[PDB]
């Protein structure tokens, strides 16, 4: 569409300027974008250090998978066309999905007027074609003008690799394609061990537009989720074991796996795992890491029990617990769930408490480089006040993301029951 | 450099015995500018670049004196581990100039 065209055109002329800028040092070297597994510099020095004959595992710098050293051997040269590609293509592949999903949903939303399910007067609450014909050019601008996204690209960080893969996995979901929904979902837990928590919600919205209801009893859902999982786990194995041979040894799963799940760096990120560990009691340190890594997957399960017929949300909700407790957080992956948010700006009416949470979020957003800035340079500041940066922020997030689930919530008590 | 010293054997009886001690005194004090030695031909100093504490660099100075002659050196460093160090940022310079370590 010539719309998508022109918002393509304005974000990549923006991320170019800003990589010409002279600004592009400063940014990428923020922590709030850059991560241990997703610096550029650690990309180059693991690239030098194969130069030398050391392996890049070796060290203590470079925790990227080999997938990225061979894709980046060959594009060294070009990285910030890659990454204008990569965000570009998130992007398409984004717009894609939320254009499939309106069609769907609004196929089910017709289905349930004609069998007249819905309440008989819920008219305000009845989407209709006007209001969604824009929401998949929202989506992919609230993914390509967003700031996260922006200085996550310039900074030249693997996130928006990571992201790429996850919107294509959710288009592939989107576009029945069990097979290709399984390859990316098993790419984007090869770079982020977090992202298998997205199979529920795969397997959820592949079963329903299958039509294979999901039931104990039934047997058709046991043989396709047998499938689906088999499919997963083999593209994995076949990752994991193929790039075993890119350096003839097992040594990147430590520097990579070992790394997300034990935190070693306690470098200081928009995540709450940095202080928690380096202000810590050596007697609980197993305890309190094996509880705040089993946080990431622990909602995935009863957020299925209550979402089992709205894969879609379930999947928003799941990326969004994922940017939030994720061991190593960034920008850039909170981001990608900020992308959703004009396919659910339909549950407006019922939203509480949005003015302030926004605002707390571009406050801590704007915080960050300036009290960093403080502690770091200034040397007036504590690492106390980033501290409290991180907690207001990752509260706001949280406080956001519940606000929208109980909008939704809201919206479907309404729908069944009836508006007053 | 040719030097010239004075030997005090203390096993000589004619030197130092039982009946006197020794106590040697020399009358040395800063020469002036052009009495002074020659600049040994190397020297070296060692300092950190920049400030704040997220990044850096450890900067080696190397002073190669000799009006004529060039001479290998062999420089070893050793680093802490928390002093984290990205190899790709190794910079030899001499004369305003890259140079290429011989073996690295
Ligand atoms: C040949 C085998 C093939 C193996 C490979 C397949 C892999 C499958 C893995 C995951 C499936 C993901 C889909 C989850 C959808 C859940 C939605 C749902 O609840 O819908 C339910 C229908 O129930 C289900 O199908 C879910 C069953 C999944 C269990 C699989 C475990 C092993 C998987 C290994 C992972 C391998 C993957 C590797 C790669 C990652 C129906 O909900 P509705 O809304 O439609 O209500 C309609 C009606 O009312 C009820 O009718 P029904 O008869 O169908 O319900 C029976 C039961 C359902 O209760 C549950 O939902 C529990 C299962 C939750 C899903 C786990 C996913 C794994 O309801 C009851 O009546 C029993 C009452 C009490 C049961 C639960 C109470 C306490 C909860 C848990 C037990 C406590 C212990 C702690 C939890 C740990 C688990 C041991
Ligand atoms: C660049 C380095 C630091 C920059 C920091 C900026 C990063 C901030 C990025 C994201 C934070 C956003 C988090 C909440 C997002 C809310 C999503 C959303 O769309 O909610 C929308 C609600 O929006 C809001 O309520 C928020 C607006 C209120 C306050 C924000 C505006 C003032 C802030 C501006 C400050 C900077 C100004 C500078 C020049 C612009 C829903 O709208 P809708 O549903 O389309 O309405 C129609 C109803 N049918
Ligand atoms: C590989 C996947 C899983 C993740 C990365 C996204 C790719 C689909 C994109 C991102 C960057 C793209 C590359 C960006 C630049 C180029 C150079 C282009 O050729 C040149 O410009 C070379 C000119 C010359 O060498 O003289 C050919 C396409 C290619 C390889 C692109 C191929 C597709 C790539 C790898
Ligand atoms: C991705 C899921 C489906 C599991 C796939 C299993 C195998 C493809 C991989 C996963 C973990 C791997 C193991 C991870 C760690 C090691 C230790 C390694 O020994 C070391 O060099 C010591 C490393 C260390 O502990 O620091 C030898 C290979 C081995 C057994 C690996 C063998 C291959 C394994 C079992
Ligand atoms: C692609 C996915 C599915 C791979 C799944 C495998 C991981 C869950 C495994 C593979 C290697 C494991 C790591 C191998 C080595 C260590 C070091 C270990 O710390 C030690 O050095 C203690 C050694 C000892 O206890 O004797 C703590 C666990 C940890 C991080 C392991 C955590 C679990 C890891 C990441
Ligand atoms: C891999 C997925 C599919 C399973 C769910 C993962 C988490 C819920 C839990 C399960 C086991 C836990 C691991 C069990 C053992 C260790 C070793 C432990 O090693 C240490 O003692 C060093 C770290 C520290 O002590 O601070 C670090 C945490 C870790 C990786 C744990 C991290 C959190 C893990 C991965
Ligand atoms: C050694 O001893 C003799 C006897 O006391 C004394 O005359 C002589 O001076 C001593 N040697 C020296 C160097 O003074």
């Amino acid at each position: 569409a010539a719309p998508l065209v022109l918002v393509l055109v304005v974000a990549v002329t923006v991320r170019a300027a800003l990589f010409r800028s002279s600004l592009a040092e400063f940014i990428s070297e923020r922590v709030e974008v850059v991560s241990p597994l997703s610096s550029w510099k650690r990309v180059v020095e693991g690239l030098s250090l194969l130069d030398l004959g050391v392996s890049p595992y070796s060290g203590a710098v470079f925790h990227e998978t080999p997938l990225i050293i061979y894709l980046f051997h060959f594009l060294i040269d070009y990285a910030e066309l890659v990454f204008m590609i990569t965000d570009a293509l998130t992007a398409i592949a984004l717009y894609f999905a939320i254009q499939d999903f309106n069609k769907v949903v609004f196929k089910k939303q017709k289905l349930l007027l004609e069998l007249d399910q819905y309440a008989p007067d819920v008219a305000e609450l009845i989407r209709t074609p006007m209001e969604m014909r824009y929401i998949p050019l929202k989506v992919a601008l609230f993914y390509l003008l967003n700031p996260y996204t922006i200085l996550s690209c310039v900074a030249k960080s693997t996130c928006a690799i990571n992201n790429t893969l996850i919107a294509f996995f959710i288009l592939t979901t989107i576009k029945g394609s069990a097979f290709l929904s399984a390859i990316f979902l098993a790419l984007a837990t090869y770079q982020s061990l977090y992202p298998l928590t997205l199979f529920v919600p795969g397997l959820l919205y592949l079963l329903q537009r299958q039509y294979i209801p999901v039931k104990m009893k039934s047997k058709a859902f046991w043989i396709f989720s047998w499938e689906y999982a088999m499919m997963y786990v083999g593209s994995l194995v076949v990752i994991i074991c193929l790039s075993f041979f890119l350096l003839s040894s097992w040594d990147f799963i430590p520097a990579v796996y070992g790394f997300i799940l034990s935190v070693p760096d306690l470098t200081p990120n928009i995540g709450l795992f940095w202080y928690f560990f380096a202000e810590m009691f050596e007697h609980f340190s197993l305890f309190f890491v094996c509880v705040f890594q089993i946080n990431v997957f622990f909602y995935t399960i009863p957020l299925a029990i209550k979402l089992k017929e709205h894969p879609i949300f379930f999947m928003f909700i799941q990326i969004a617990v994922i940017a939030i407790f994720k061991s190593y957080p960034t920008v850039g992956d909170v981001a990608l769930y900020m992308a959703f948010f004009p396919v659910w700006n339909h549950l407006y009416r019922f939203l509480r408490n949005i003015f302030v949470l926004t605002c707390i979020i571009i406050v801590c957003s704007l915080l960050f480089p300036v009290l960093w800035h403080l502690w770091i340079y200034a040397g007036s500041a504590n690492s106390n006040f980033f501290y409290a940066i991180t907690l207001t922020f990752n509260v706001g997030q949280i406080l956001l993301i519940s606000d929208y689930f109980y909008a939704f919530l809201r919206r479907e008590y309404y729908l069944t029951h009836g508006l007053y | 450099t040719r030097k010239t010293y004075a030997i005090y054997d203390l096993l000589d009886t004619a030197m130092i015995n039982n009946s006197r001690n020794l106590n040697i005194q020399l009358k040395w004090k800063r020469p002036p500018e052009n009495e002074a030695p020659p600049v040994p031909f190397l020297h070296a100093q060692r300092y950190v670049s920049g400030y704040g504490l997220q990044k850096g660099e450890l900067s080696t100075l190397l002073y190669n004196t000799h009006p004529y002659r060039a001479f290998p050196v062999l420089l070893l460093d050793t680093v802490p581990w928390y002093l984290r160090l990205y190899v790709h940022t190794l910079t030899i310079t001499s004369k305003g100039k890259e140079n290429k370590p011989s073996y690295i």
